[PDB]
């Protein structure tokens, strides 16, 4: 190795002190990697040898994945193991969204329970941050793990009630293993 | 050259079912793979993983044959989904601990630009009353 | 006092003005993938009015109209002239309909009867059965009983396709608003584009009839034509009755090309603008029926006859019809609009030559009552 | 104040060059001897500096597209759903310590 | 003759121009300073100790959609 | 009623009004050019009737501090459309060719709502 | 809201077919510009040439996108810088007012038959920051939007599956077969 | 069509001769087939001995923050939360 | 027999053309955790214990005090540097 060019104390890596010799071995190296391109060839062959690696394209939308059970995705309300709404509508979820994506009106349905009315997301206003899943006290909203949702209009996003209703009926399952996985890790 | 390779290519090409049943499905997937039937969807599907390839190749699915060309990324059903994600290792074949309520529904694809679209509509019945001259 | 239709405090009007706020107006727009569809829609938009939007051709050529309206403001309905189904459909819910649907030229799956006023009383009747409060078209102000072609023997359909138009909707209608222009100048228009084009140009010698000399036009600006729409749909005091739709001051057609080519800087050395007389050449006629007898769409620049028969016929207002005056519309003049409307098309600036100290093009003048009547002696 | 002008610091640090158009541009804080004061981060022929707290969240005016004019024109405001705020205040005094400490 | 080019001018200067508030706003819309109301089911008044400002309000209608 | 204050730009109300006439020479100089180089409809004749009727705007400013400013505003108005920064958007912003006048006398106002 | 149909039912079905058309076609007009369309809407499906405008924190996406893992050049999908060579918009990010003339501007420069993804909340609907005084409250208010693909950013697999879409979109439409009509 | 024409449980139908029944001409209105009123309803009401029992609704922290509620009266007692119902007799 | 590779012959000048030893990057199942995994228990806090536990002993934001004035301070009662010298050099 050639010595350095500033000395160096701990706690730090000079990346250029080395020194370019003067050494006729070292001169007549660098002189003949420039007259052949010895370095170009190195780069050459590493791209030749790396077309012999398999590629790490996932064959869309047949092979797909992999999430993980926190992903944050399509919104879905769930029900009770008996089908009756958990919504109570405690207003937390609109209270801590940040967007204030959700607009929320509830009254007494006709047995006196505390239950929505309407209960509204703009999914081109949520951020998907999951705090509205993190505040619900009983599980109400949760971001199911569906992500392809694509819409070709824009008033098709805007979910109301009875669409997120339809979405937890169509994912239950799905959410049930996911909070069974975290629910005493979250 | 054909170190076992060309072997490998027989079991699939043959027992694919010949000359036509090997271009379909490669015509149709843009590849064509082994593994095992690791379980035959309520829907046509038929799901197969083999550890052989990594994970984005482990397990893969070959879509209802009457969708000829129209495959899509929701076909996958609710019970499955986790499993196609690498979200769950249990099979839902093996894991029977999942509810089984009434109320769920069946999958459904991502209906969009088609009459069974979606769409919005407020959820609150009125707010005032008119009076009424009649009354 | 005037009845009321509706209601329902949802279905009332509301709001600042404004994308949002509701007029208590429901429009369908039948033909609003037009030049004038677009400056009515995008008007009818800024007022905050539902639209249903009802088009034939692929929805890609309307989807551009979605731009209009806040959300849920626009919807596209597939339909067809042909179904009469589809229109009853469109317009159950609907409270206004305006009829801009209508050709220049002829085509192979409609004659200018069956698309002009076959289907305009179809329309009609659909939607008079619907109970529609206001009902508005549109006839071009030439519209004669009884027309005369003037240079070409058969280029006087659509005159006559026009009266037989107002007539029938007038009949299956009791009272709409028969809005009607003539020769409307704006972007992407007939009228503009025509002088505008090639194959309308000769070597470098506009043909016009007779000279361009023995014609008398009165062009009005689109949007002005489209606010004149808006505004006597939002009253329905203006109901069963017609308006001639004109611009401020009348003009001769050679004031205008003339006054075009200074714009374009069509005529500073080289590039050397002449005026014939049609009728003494005979090739602009040829061009325009092989123009039409090739062309699979719209022929290229609009050169089918059916145009020249246009240009060539005047432009007879009445006294006693209304305008737009009456419908409380300012009229912004071509002396205002016109020059940035053919910036685009400007040309010419030869490397012989000097261009840049050349004046801002005079304007035409005008032509007087008595003028006129010099003019037709 | 929002009038009398200030100090500026380009002529001593000439890491602040920027920071100087930005707050001109933020609040109106004038800068004597700055070498230009050209805003920074608003659009252009904007109007009022949004960062005060005299000033409506969203803005007076809001752009849109017109056909008419083949170009984008601003309007006054006009939202969909009125930004709903919430009022989160105390009713009960938190902190003991802040209370008399720091009087006149 | 001066203190760093000091000057005499009034105390108040109107500065709405200067401001960029639409002159609509200035010339429809009033002020009425006021200290926030006391809460009726609540027990601590440490935020009904300032003088608050605020417009009046304007106009509500609800989205067609 | 007085405070004993800091100066901005100009001392007294005339060295205001040299400033502020200073930037009506720009602006009455300039607008040639911005004809020619922003493709929008505006004339010269339109672009100095507004230039007139916009120092109108404000007429009835008093303190020689908020002149001050306002010219300030000017001045940098003036650049970003000498160097052609803004967009033939930004320019045409001062006609507000968007919205309608609104209606104004009292039936107007009432019978279109407020 | 409907359904996948269940196992037997697919059975009892035929294949579905492949131009989205149909093969119910009466004449041999009707069936020949059927068929060309088919060509047509095979060519515009198939290779399909994003412009980039990527403005911000949706761009890494949209790059990720572009990534070995999800390959979307393995699609037909290409990076073409030159909005006049590029065939689809990736609006990306938020749209700022100063912004607004731009992405107008070379929305328009692009020639036809041009679409445009709506990628993440932001550009959707004006996304976390709609109420604010120098954004466009989403990307409709200035170009007509073709498809949204909801998340913030949508993941990768999101986007492209909204690709996809908008190939479909591009498949089924209806232009010689339906000019017939016209 | 059947799906502009169904109550939501919430309780709205557009008006027959109502504007926004028109945004439905291409789109469906999805209306959700179980209401938990009818779904609570059939749920039998659970008995007990004690005078006071407890819910979560759910089971563990899956279910709804715990809560007692009393039987002393002689009616039924509906949980808040789940609308699980309670009779002691 | 383990992870799909190309032909050894391919592996070798892979290997040659790379000159390092090459170890692979693709993820397998077998490479990777055992993706399905026991459930996780947190311990419990220090704050959590249960007596001697009181929040008012402990806690911060009660604590924090408003800035103090150093003239004032002095007025209750090697030249100074604002802190050890750093050779940034
Ligand atoms: N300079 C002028 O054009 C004048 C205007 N008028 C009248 O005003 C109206 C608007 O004028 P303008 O926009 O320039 O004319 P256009 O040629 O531009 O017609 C515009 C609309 O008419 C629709 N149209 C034509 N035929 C049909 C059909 N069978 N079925 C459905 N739609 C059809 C077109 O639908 P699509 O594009 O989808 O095929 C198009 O969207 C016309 O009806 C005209 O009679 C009167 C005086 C002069
Ligand atoms: S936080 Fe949960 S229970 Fe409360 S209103 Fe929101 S969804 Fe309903
Ligand atoms: S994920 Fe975040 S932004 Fe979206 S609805 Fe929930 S709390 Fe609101
Ligand atoms: S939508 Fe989300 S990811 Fe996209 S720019 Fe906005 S914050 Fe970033
Ligand atoms: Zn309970």
């Amino acid at each position: 190795e050639p010595k350095d060019i500033v000395e160096v104390p701990k706690g730090y890596v000079y990346v250029n002190n080395k020194e370019l010799s003067m050494e006729f071995a070292d001169i007549t190296d660098r002189a003949a990697s420039t007259m052949f391109f010895g370095e170009l060839l190195r780069g050459f062959a590493v791209t030749l040898a790396h077309i012999f690696k398999e590629p790490a394209t996932i064959n869309y939308p047949f092979e797909k994945g992999p999430l993980s059970p926190r992903f944050r995705g399509e919104h879905a309300l769930r029900r009770y193991p008996s089908g009756e709404e958990r919504c109570i509508a405690c207003k937390l979820c609109e209270a801590i969204c940040p967007a204030q994506a959700i607009t929320i009106e509830a009254e007494e349905r006709a047995d006196g329970s505390r239950r929505t009315t309407r209960y509204d997301i703009d999914m081109t206003k949520c951020i998907y941050c999951g705090f509205c899943q993190e505040a619900c006290p009983v599980d109400a909203i949760v971001e199911g793990p569906n992500f392809e949702f694509s819409t070709e209009t824009h008033e098709e996003l805007l979910y109301n009630k009875e669409k997120l209703l339809c979405n937890g009926d169509k994912w239950e399952s799905e959410i049930a293993s996911n909070l069974q996985a975290d629910h005493l890790y979250r | 050259l054909g170190i076992n390779r060309l072997t490998k290519l027989f079991q699939m090409v043959r027992e694919a079912g010949g000359l036509k049943q090997a271009y379909l499905k490669l015509y149709r997937n843009d590849d064509l793979k082994i593994g095992t039937l690791v379980g035959i969807d309520k829907y046509g599907n038929k799901y197969f993983e083999n550890p052989y390839y990594f994970y984005g190749r482990n397990r893969w699915i070959e879509f209802a044959p009457h969708v000829n060309m129209d495959y899509d990324g929701s076909m996958i059903p609710a019970e499955w989904y986790g499993w196609m994600h690498y979200k769950t290792d249990l099979p839902p074949i093996r894991d029977g601990c999942r509810p089984k309520y009434k109320w769920i529904a069946d999958h459904s694809e991502n209906l969009s630009g088609t009459k069974e679209a979606y769409y919005p509509y407020s959820t609150t019945p009125n707010k005032v009353e008119a009076w009424e001259p009649k009354a | 006092p005037r009845p009321l239709k509706t209601t329902n405090p949802a279905a009332m009007k509301r709001g600042t003005g404004g994308r949002s706020s509701f007029n208590g107006i429901v429009a369908t727009v039948f033909g609003a993938t037009g030049f004038v569809g677009r400056y009515v829609c995008n008007k009818l938009g800024k007022s905050g009015t539902q639209m249903i939007l009802p088009y034939r051709g692929d929805d890609s050529d309307v989807i551009r109209l979605k731009v209009t309206g806040d959300l849920g403001q626009v919807l596209f309905h597939f339909y067809n002239l042909e179904d009469p189904a589809s229109i009853r459909d469109a317009v159950k819910h609907s409270n206004v309909v305006i009829n801009l649907v209508g050709r220049d030229f002829e085509t192979k799956n409609f004659k200018f009867k069956d698309v002009h006023v076959n289907g305009a009383e179809r329309i009609a009747r659909i939607a008079r059965e619907a109970g529609v409060e206001r009902f508005i078209h549109l006839s071009s102000l030439n519209v004669e009983a009884n027309p005369k072609d003037l240079y070409v023997k058969g280029g006087s359909e659509w005159l006559k396709s026009k009266y037989e138009g107002e007539l029938r909707v007038r009949d299956a209608f009791p009272n709409a608003t028969i809005i009607r222009p003539a020769d409307i100048y704006g972007s992407e228009d007939r009228f503009l584009r025509y002088y505008a084009h090639i194959w309308r140009r000769q070597f470098r010698s506009m043909p016009l009839w007779h000279k361009g000399e023995k014609t008398v036009k009165q062009p009005v600006y689109v949007s002005d034509v489209a606010q004149a729409i808006i505004n006597a749909a939002k009253d329905p005091d203006s109901a069963g009755r017609i308006y001639q739709a004109v611009g401020p001051k009348r003009y001769q057609l050679s004031e205008l090309v003339d006054w075009f080519h200074r714009l374009m800087r069509k005529d500073q050395k080289r590039w050397g603008y002449m005026r014939y007389d049609m009728r003494w050449d005979p090739t602009f006629l040829l061009k325009a029926k092989l123009n039409s007898f090739i062309c699979p769409g719209t022929p290229i620049g609009g050169l089918h006859p059916a145009r020249i028969e246009r240009e060539a016929v005047t432009d007879k207002v009445l006294t006693g019809v209304p305008t737009l005056e009456d419908l409380g519309v300012t009229l912004t003049t071509m002396e205002q609009q016109v020059p940035w409307e053919l910036r685009p098309y400007r040309a010419a600036l030869y490397y012989d030559a000097e261009l840049g100290e050349f004046e801002t093009p005079s304007p035409p003048k005008c032509i007087e009552a008595r003028d006129e009547l010099r003019l037709f002696a | 104040d929002e009038l009398t002008p200030l100090d500026s610091a380009c002529e001593v640090h000439k890491a602040a060059n920027w920071y100087e158009r930005e707050i001109w541009d933020m609040y109106g804080v004038f800068f004597a001897n700055h070498p230009d004061l050209r805003r920074i981060l608003t659009d252009y022929g904007f109007e009022g500096h949004p960062q005060r707290r005299d000033f409506p969240l969203s803005g007076y005016v809001e752009l849109r597209y017109d056909d008419e004019k083949k170009r984008v024109v601003c309007e006054p405001l006009e939202l969909a759903q009125e930004f709903r705020k919430f009022d989160l205040s105390a009713p009960w005094e938190q902190f003991p310590n802040f209370r008399n400490a720091n009087p006149p | 003759n001066k203190l760093s080019g000091k000057i005499t001018v009034p105390t108040a200067v109107n500065l709405s121009p200067i401001s960029g508030v639409p002159e609509e706003h200035i010339r429809e819309r009033r002020v009425r300073i006021h200290i926030p109301p006391k809460n009726a089911m609540q027990s601590g008044t440490d935020n009904v100790n300032t003088w608050q400002i605020e417009f009046d309000n304007r106009e509500r209608w609800e989205n067609p959609l | 009623a007085v405070q004993q204050v800091r100066p901005i730009l100009s001392v007294d109300r005339e060295e205001a009004r040299k400033r502020a006439l200073n930037l009506y020479k720009a602006w009455y100089r300039q607008i040639p050019y911005i004809v020619m180089d922003y493709d929008i409809p505006m004339t010269v004749e339109q672009c100095r009737d507004k230039l007139r009727e916009e120092f109108v705007k404000h007429r009835n400013v008093t303190d020689i501090r908020v002149i001050d400013m306002l010219v300030i505003k000017g001045q940098m108005e003036l650049k970003e459309s000498v160097e052609i920064w803004k967009q033939k958007g930004h320019i045409m912003r001062y006609w507000k060719e968007s919205q309608d006048p609104k209606p104004t006398d009292f039936l107007s106002k009432f019978i279109q709502g407020v | 809201q409907q359904t996948l149909p269940v196992a037997e039912v697919a059975q009892n079905l035929p294949k579905k077919g492949y131009s989205p058309f149909g093969t119910k076609q009466s004449s041999v007009a009707e069936w020949s510009l059927a068929r060309l369309d088919d060509l047509l809407n095979w060519g515009r499906k198939g290779s399909i040439w994003p412009l980039t405008f990527g403005l911000a924190c949706c761009a890494v996406e949209m790059m990720h996108i572009a990534a070995p893992r999800y390959d979307m050049d393995r699609y037909g999908v290409v990076f073409r810088a030159s909005p006049r060579q590029a065939d689809v918009i990736i609006v990306a990010g938020t749209l700022t007012n100063k912004m607004a003339p731009a992405l107008r501007k070379v929305y328009d420069q692009m020639p036809e038959p041009r679409w445009v993804i709506s990628m993440g909340s932001c550009a959707n609907g004006g996304g976390y920051y709609h109420y604010s005084y120098s954004v466009v409250r989403g990307c409709d208010r200035i170009i007509p939007v073709d498809i949204y693909v909801p998340g913030c950013p949508p993941t990768a697999e999101a986007l492209m599956y909204g690709v996809l879409q908008l190939q479909k979109k591009v498949k089924r439409m209806k232009t010689l077969q339906m000019w017939y009509r016209k | 069509r059947g799906d502009i024409e169904k109550v939501t449980h919430t309780g709205q139908v557009f008006d027959k001769e109502d504007y926004r029944n028109a945004r439905f001409v291409n789109a469906k209105r999805y209306v959700n087939e179980n209401w938990g009123i009818k779904l609570i309803e059939e749920v039998p009401p659970k008995e007990c001995t004690e005078r006071v029992v407890f819910c979560d609704g759910g089971d563990g922290p899956l279910g709804h923050p715990k809560v007692y509620i009393n039987l002393d009266k002689p009616g039924n007692h509906i949980c808040g939360y789940c609308g699980l119902r309670f009779v002691k007799k | 027999a383990l992870r799909r590779d190309v032909s050894p012959l391919i592996q070798r000048i892979r290997a040659f053309l790379l000159g390092r030893e090459h170890n692979l990057a693709l993820r397998f199942e077998d490479g990777l955790a055992d993706r399905t995994q026991p459930q996780p228990e947190i311990p419990d806090g220090p704050s959590h214990l249960l007596s001697a536990n009181y929040y008012c002993q402990r806690d911060g934001r009660r604590e924090v005090l408003p800035p103090i004035d150093l003239v004032e301070q002095q007025k209750q009662l090697k030249l100074p540097t604002p802190g050890k010298v750093y050779a940034w050099d």
